[PDB]
């Protein structure tokens, strides 16, 4: 009992620094003339999803998960399950389409930017949201309608279709694997491609380790888990779930991080907004 | 130089036609071009116009919808297509150049106009000089009134001048109130406040004879007054 | 609105300028810059000749790229009075008379200009595509007359090679500046047709740079 | 260069240094009269209210 | 001989500097005593004009104190509105280097030249609407750093080659050269009765050109480095300066002599430009750290600071009425203070 409400402290003290570290970077993308570029639009839908997440998922997952369960009402449950995959999963397509577009700007250095335009990267950068909404946001509504009957008990906050492998590794698959696979990929060749001197290589692959790695694990854990309470229902404590829920939300407040270290002018314009105050 | 303007002639009712006119000789994608009507017996009447590349496009209460315009920047060419003409719309079409932009001249050009006859809340400006006589050296102040005060909240005041020749096609004369169009003598020099306008005179010659009409382009659709027939 | 019918004109003509300076604005920036600077009579003439009063351009496509060579060399000016008008120039493509050794010598006001260029304030992110030209020249120049003249500190032998990389690399470590830009050194001569290709190559990997610094990854 | 360029100069300067100059105890008072002279004839010293401003909006 | 007439220059300018100081009778410091103090000036931005994509390194008001125009780095030239935010014109320039702009008093042409040692001059108010070139002069050999308008039919351009000219409109070329300045020259500015006129040169002196007779009256040394702006007091009895030396001088041409340094130990960057207000109480500068300044001129006390750019801030300069000025900076926005 008291050890929930003292890892609650810790937790609440996360969601004020993703917070405080979306509040930067969005406002930095527009007042600041050099981070206004065609590029850092899709950073900044990033910061967006992740303002959207922070504020919202994590703490009312926190309030769902220190008593164990639901006490508010069902029709909230309803509700943050659609509002919480939605964005969860649009800053994975846009953290994704983010690597097409640096793969494109690596092997097509002079075409690609001539090519892409403001109207071109918006088209992509609001088809990367809508996938998500058209993917995951119908699939938790109307799952429970096809079969007429709930599957989620007034208690419990869990996925309508978590249970039947054919759906939830359907909707697993193109949510975390093909990112995953694709992007390892993409990766793979930009560090190829970064070669043509030891040191702009060395750094590329040191920011691209960072950048990969710190995906994959916090994406794996829950991924894993989610593919094994298919049909076992017992294998794992239901404890385990709630441990392993924090790895998505952690990997978005460090994907501010991630895009804001990597960028000395990023630092700087934080260094000024702190020291303005 | 010249905006030469093609088709019309002897039409039946309801016959659709396109009125063409082919620019000669300015940025014809940089100026926002207009189309102006004169009834073989009234003053001029508004029809239609188009900004540059098309992107604005307005017509008065009668031809709204009705009538089809368009412009083609690459061939230097203005259109409009007409559709169930009826005999209440013989007129003289003149193509009307303009441009906008700070202390600019619109409705600076004139075209010659093209022959139209088939057979079978608003601005009100108000002139009742008609039949006027004028003698060479002297000097006529031709009144004017409005229906609505053209003194804009933004300073200038959006009421032009114009002037017609027997058989020649309008010439601007004075591009806001109190203001002269290049090629203009300085014989013409306005003189209005609020609904009250005039054109003043000093000395005038036996060659600006004609009819004056006054035109408020505070809004659209951009009504005309009535002829000032000056009388050797 | 409260808007005039003019002046909602001129914000749609205003509008439409944006329009159309935008379309510009976006062709050219695509467009690469190629500052070429070098000293007097330093073999520039068959050089803007090879790629196909005041500031003389050049416009050479070579693999579907449209490049800029401004020649401004020729301006005999104080050069620090106009060096800030040539921000954000993709490259400076600096040309160095290798034979011109033993000829008040002259290499080490070059060198003197370089080391002013590369450390100055404005070209601090811009790489330099350093040419070393008429080399035919200084190969017979090495055999009739010792090198060792010009630099106190060469201490090298007498081997061809080895002089082109001791001075190639004494031209490399004048700038201060060490991780912030690059050096593209190379030899080249008239019967040479890799120019453009090596000018081209260099491009692509400092695009290759901007782009990634554009996006904030370095 | 060094013969006709020096003469030039000299002769130049000659009548540069001819030119008669006042005290400045005048040439700064005048200047200070301007100043105070148009004191309000200054859009920029005195804040205009937005009224008479064509900045306003 | 050379050592002949390199003394005689020694001694007379040794004469000179002899008959200056005995002219000072005070310094303007002093004369400007138990003066009521102007205070802190707030300036606030009215408008931004977001239009230009490069660095934008002139701008020139006109008469009406109503239209501006700008000289940014790409091949363009906008000819901004001031009360509201729109442009009247874009000129697509022959020469992406730019460094001038010139409006008409009568606001007809415009000038525009660059490092390609051409002079553009540009009709506005044209039958068949577009801008195109009046005239081309050439005949400079450096660069042309600021174009001036005496009237529609005459210009003054001051170059890099140690040189001014006067030229013509008829003809294309120079009618007066003043050829008499050695080091680059930088800027200059004309006087209200158009008669004379200020180049600053690289070597630290400001000469006062004749127009008509085409030839120098004064030279005003005791500059320490290169300066770079120059503006009339509205009196046309004094002319500020402007140098990377980060300090400004208010010379006079009636004494030849300094008035005030408009120094400060916090400022290092060098002057880019320079704009007296009407009346000439105030001293506006572009300064080179991402920032403004305006100075007061009676005291060299500092008024409030101007600081709205993140670049270095190349050209501004007051309106005709002393309403408005216009700070244009290497970022690609101008801002209309006020």
């Amino acid at each position: 009992t008291v050890e929930m409400v003292f890892i609650a402290t810790v937790t609440g003290s996360l969601s004020l620094v993703t917070v405080v570290g979306n509040i930067l970077v969005m406002l930095s993308i527009k007042v600041n003339r050099q981070l206004q570029t065609v590029n850092n639009y899709f950073l900044f839908s990033l910061a967006c999803a992740d303002l959207i997440i922070g504020a919202f998922s994590m703490n009312l997952y926190t309030v769902y998960i220190i008593k164990g369960y639901w006490p508010l009402g069902a029709v909230v449950c309803d509700l943050w399950l659609a509002l919480d995959y939605v964005v969860s999963n649009a800053s994975v397509m846009n953290l994704l389409i983010i690597s097409f577009d640096r793969y494109f700007c690596v092997t097509k250095p002079l075409t690609y930017p001539a090519r892409r335009t403001t109207k071109m990267a918006g088209l992509m950068i609001a088809a990367a949201w809508v996938l998500s909404f058209v993917l995951w946001a119908p699939a938790i509504l109307f799952w429970q309608f096809v079969v007429g009957k709930r599957t989620v008990p007034d208690n419990q906050c869990f996925i309508q279709f978590l249970s039947n492998p054919a759906v939830t590794f359907g909707t697993a698959i193109a949510a975390f694997y093909l990112p995953v696979v694709i992007m390892t990929v993409l990766y793979i060749h930009i560090s190829l491609a970064s070669r043509s001197m030891a040191a702009r290589e060395r750094k590329v692959t040191r920011t691209i380790f960072a950048i990969l790695l710190a995906f994959i694990l916090t994406w794996t854990p829950y991924n894993v888990m989610v593919l094994v309470n298919t049909f076992c229902q017992s294998c794992i404590p239901d404890t385990v779930w709630s441990i392993g829920y924090w790895l998505c939300y952690v990997n978005s407040t460090i994907n501010p991080a991630c895009y804001a270290l990597c960028n000395a002018t990023f630092k700087k314009t934080f260094r000024h907004l702190l020291l303005c105050q | 130089v010249q905006l030469v303007e093609s088709g019309g002639g002897l039409v039946q009712p309801g016959g659709s036609r396109k009125l063409s006119c082919s620019a000669s000789g300015f940025a014809f994608s940089s100026f926002g071009m207009h189309w102006v009507r004169q009834a073989p017996e009234k003053g001029l009447e508004w029809v239609a116009y188009i900004s540059s590349g098309s992107g604005t496009i307005y017509y008065a209460d009668t031809v709204k919808g009705r009538f089809t315009i368009s412009r083609d920047d690459p061939k230097n060419t203005l259109f409009l297509q007409m559709t169930s003409l009826r005999s209440e719309d013989t007129a003289m079409y003149y193509c009307v150049r303009s441009i906008y932009y700070y202390g600019s001249s619109p409705f600076d050009f004139w075209g010659q106009g093209t022959t139209l006859t088939v057979s079978s809340s608003d601005i009100v400006m108000t002139q009742a000089t008609s039949s006027v006589p004028v003698t060479p050296g002297e000097s006529v102040s031709i009144s004017c009134r409005s229906s609505k005060s053209l003194l804009h909240s933004n300073g200038n005041t959006y009421l032009y001048w114009f002037l017609q020749r027997p058989g020649q096609s309008p010439q601007l004369l004075i591009y806001r109130m109190s203001n002269l169009a290049s090629g203009v003598p300085d014989r013409f020099s306005g003189s209005g406040s609020g609904t009250a306008f005039t054109l003043t005179i000093s000395r005038l010659e036996a060659e600006d004879v004609g009819v004056y009409y006054c035109m408020q382009h505070l809004e659209y659709p951009l009504t005309f007054g009535a002829g000032t027939k000056l009388e050797l | 609105c409260t808007l005039s019918a003019e002046d909602k004109a001129a914000v749609e003509r205003s509008k439409m300028i944006d329009r159309n300076l935008r379309e510009d604005g976006e062709k050219a920036a695509r467009e690469v810059k190629l500052l070429l600077l070098g000293a007097g009579e330093s073999g520039k003439s068959t050089i803007v000749k090879q790629m196909k009063t005041g500031i003389v351009e050049t416009h050479f496509t070579f693999k579907d790229l449209h490049f800029k060579m401004f020649d401004v060399g020729g301006q005999r000016s104080e050069r620090k009075k106009w060096i800030h008008c040539f921000e954000g120039v993709t490259a400076i493509i600096f040309c160095v008379a290798l034979s011109d050794y033993d000829l008040m010598n002259r290499m080490h006001e070059s060198m003197k200009l370089f080391d002013s260029i590369c450390n100055n304030k404005w070209f601090t992110d811009t790489s330099i595509i350093l040419f070393l030209n008429k080399k035919d020249l200084f190969e017979e120049k090495i055999k009739k007359s010792p090198l060792t003249i010009c630099y106190p500190e060469y201490a090298g032998s007498n081997t061809y090679e080895e002089a082109a990389a001791y001075i190639q690399c004494q031209f490399e470590d004048l700038n201060k500046r060490k991780d912030t830009k690059e050096i593209y050194t190379h030899f080249t001569c008239a019967t040479d047709t890799k120019n453009v290709q090596f000018v081209f190559d260099a491009v692509t990997d400092v695009i290759i740079k901007n782009n990634l610094k554009d996006c904030g990854l370095f | 260069a060094s013969i006709a360029q020096a003469r030039k100069l000299v002769e130049q300067l000659k009548m540069e240094a001819n030119i008669d100059r006042i005290k400045v105890s005048k040439a700064a008072a005048d200047l200070m009269a301007y100043c105070e002279a148009h004191a309000k004839e200054d859009p920029l010293l005195t804040p205009v209210p937005a009224s008479e401003n064509p900045f306003r909006e | 001989e050379l050592d002949q007439l390199r003394q005689e220059a020694e001694q007379l300018k040794n004469q000179i500097r002899d008959a200056r100081k005995a002219c000072a009778d005070a310094t303007l410091s002093q004369i400007t005593n138990n003066i009521d103090p102007v205070g802190r000036i707030q300036m606030r931005t009215r408008r931004t004009l977001r239009g230009h994509l490069a660095k934008i390194y002139a701008m020139h008001w006109g008469t009406d104190s109503r239209l501006l125009v700008s000289a940014s780095q790409d091949g363009k030239l906008i000819i901004w509105d001031s009360y509201t935010t729109n442009k009247v014109h874009a000129i697509p320039l022959r020469s992406s280097w730019v460094m001038t702009c010139a409006y008409a008093p009568s606001g007809n042409y415009v000038a525009c030249g660059g490092l390609d040692n051409i002079c553009s001059i540009y009709n506005l108010k044209t039958r068949e609407g577009n801008v195109r070139v009046s005239r081309e002069l050439a005949g400079h050999t450096g660069y042309l750093s600021c174009c001036r308008f005496l009237d529609d039919n005459q210009i003054v351009t001051s170059s890099g080659d140690t040189t001014c000219a006067l030229w013509d409109i008829e003809t294309g070329q120079q009618t007066t050269t003043f050829t008499g300045h050695t080091g680059d020259v930088m800027s200059l500015s004309l006087a209200p009765d158009t008669r004379l006129f200020v180049s600053g040169a690289c070597d630290a002196s400001a000469k006062l050109w004749d127009v008509r007779e085409g030839m120098c009256r004064q030279t005003f040394t005791g500059h320490e480095s290169d300066i770079n702006a120059i503006c009339f007091f509205p009196n046309g009895n004094a002319f500020a300066t402007g140098s990377d030396d980060a300090t400004c001088r208010l010379f006079d041409l009636r004494a030849d002599q300094e008035l005030m340094t408009y120094s400060h130990d916090n400022i290092i960057c060098g002057i880019t430009s320079v704009s007296f207000s009407k009346s000439g109480r105030l001293l506006l500068a572009g300064y080179d750290d991402f920032n403004c300044n305006v100075w007061d001129a009676l005291k060299a006390d500092r008024a409030g600071v101007l600081a709205g750019h993140d670049n270095r801030v190349s050209c501004l300069g007051v309106t005709d009425d002393g309403m408005a000025v216009a700070t244009g900076s290497w970022d690609s926005f101008l801002k209309i203070w006020n």
